[PDB]
């Protein structure tokens, strides 16, 4: 089964230039039936196609990306990498590399098989700052809280990844400081308080930060 | 030219057949496909070639259409279903994607489990303290929150996020966060979250002291 994998730097500062790697997994990147292209999200906006090569180098872009987007592929390496020149506060978005199938007596037919995880790109001057987990100690509620953190995303888990029904991880909200702030809860039975343990496993790659905060009553 | 998709929303409750538009800039020249985005995650494509549809994606999903118009038809909607739909279309050297169908689930009104949490002993000994109001599985998405120190309203020092959509019940999750410097939260005792929901018979209020 094919997997694609981004790897970017999640924060680029302005007029600067943004690079994202894709590492394709399961499957050769020099296969004749399939393109490998780059698709972007803007916050509550809907899907851009930048660009897409195939695995000789035959590259193909979006007329108003064409003038900045330049997308190359290592078959060596197994992957393919998109570089966008002279980056702005507008291209603020979710990049997402996605596995393009072509089959075709006349010419190919296209549909993106697969599709890769997301890097949340932010554009800004501002600096790195990791996070700071706070318990929310108490059916009973209980959770964290992920404060003063930049730039996005944080991914947060609960006795790692074991607890799943019931958690509800809440948008990030920027405050006035510029720094974005989160908060994860889960309710549980108030019987399991004493007995079983809870642990939030917040992690922050931008920044690489990875926090295990012990969630106690009282 | 012009890639329109319609509707732009739509709410519908479980159980319900519900068909979506979408029109392509041109006459169909390559594959017309149909994507699945549930929120965070990245797209999902169930049609494909207008018709068909990729091994492993449920019977309920269908799709047909010719020349400029389409359209995208699930047969018995399900809570995991809820989505922003999307319609892709390869024409000129260009894939271009449509506007996008947010659709959402209509439910029985439910009541919130509202939670209110103090501020941290650590986070008061670093100079500042954040106090939340949890609002726990409600529909519909429309509720207030006011915040009352010592029976005081309070504006503009808190902020709130609400969930996306669950795909099990079905409902919002609500979560506001009312910060205050260390030494203004000694000041006061009494820390409130008022609770205002259409599915509230009377405006549920909790609180807490020191």
């Amino acid at each position: 089964q094919l997997q694609l994998q981004e790897s970017g730097p999640g924060l680029v500062k302005p007029s600067e230039t943004l690079s994202l790697t894709c590492t394709v997994s399961g499957g050769s990147i020099s296969s004749s039936s399939y393109y490998w292209g780059w698709i972007r999200q803007p916050p509550g906006k809907g899907l851009e196609w930048i660009g897409s090569v195939y695995y000789s180098g035959g590259a193909s872009y979006n007329p108003s990306l064409k003038s900045r987007a330049t997308i190359s592929v290592d078959t060596s390496k197994n992957q393919f990498s998109l570089n966008l020149d002279s980056v702005s506060a507008a291209d603020t978005a979710i990049y997402y590399c996605a596995s393009i199938y072509g089959s075709g007596t006349f010419y190919y037919y296209f549909y993106m098989d697969v599709w890769g995880k997301g890097s949340t790109v932010t554009v800004s001057s501002a600096s790195t700052k990791g996070p700071s987990v706070f318990p929310l100690a108490p059916t009973a509620a209980l959770g964290c809280l992920v404060k003063d953190y930049f730039p996005e995303p944080v991914t947060v888990s609960w006795n790692s990844g074991a607890l799943t029904s019931g958690v509800h991880t809440f948008p990030a909200v920027l405050q006035s400081s510029g720094l974005y702030s989160l908060s994860s809860v889960v309710t549980v039975p108030s019987s399991s308080l004493g007995t079983q343990t809870y642990i939030c496993n917040v992690n922050h790659k931008p920044s690489n930060t990875k926090v295990d905060k012990k969630v106690e009553p009282k | 030219i012009q890639m329109t998709q319609s509707p732009s929303s739509l709410s519908a409750s479980v159980g319900d057949r519900v068909t979506i538009t979408c029109q392509a800039s041109q006459v169909i020249s390559n594959y017309l496909n149909w994507y699945q985005q549930k929120p965070g995650k990245a797209p999902k494509l169930l049609i494909y070639d207008t018709s068909n549809l990729k091994t492993g994606v449920p019977s309920r999903f269908s799709g047909s259409g010719s020349g400029t118009d389409f359209t995208f038809t699930i047969s018995s909607l399900q809570p995991e279903d809820i989505a922003t739909y999307y319609c892709q279309q390869y024409e000129n050297l260009q894939f271009t994607f449509g506007p996008g169908t947010k659709v959402d689930i209509k439910r029985t009104v439910a009541a919130p489990s509202v939670f209110i949490f103090p501020p941290s002993d650590e986070q008061l000994k670093s100079g500042t303290a954040s106090v939340v109001c949890l609002l726990n599985n409600f529909y519909p998405r429309e509720a207030k929150v006011q915040w009352k120190v010592d029976n005081a309203l309070q504006s503009g020092n808190s902020q709130e996020s609400v969930t996306e959509q669950d795909s099990k019940d079905s409902t919002y999750s609500l979560s506001s966060t009312l910060t205050l410097s260390k030494a203004d939260y000694e000041k006061h005792k009494v820390y409130a979250c008022e609770v205002t929901h259409q599915g509230l018979r009377s405006p549920v209020t909790k609180s807490f002291n020191r």
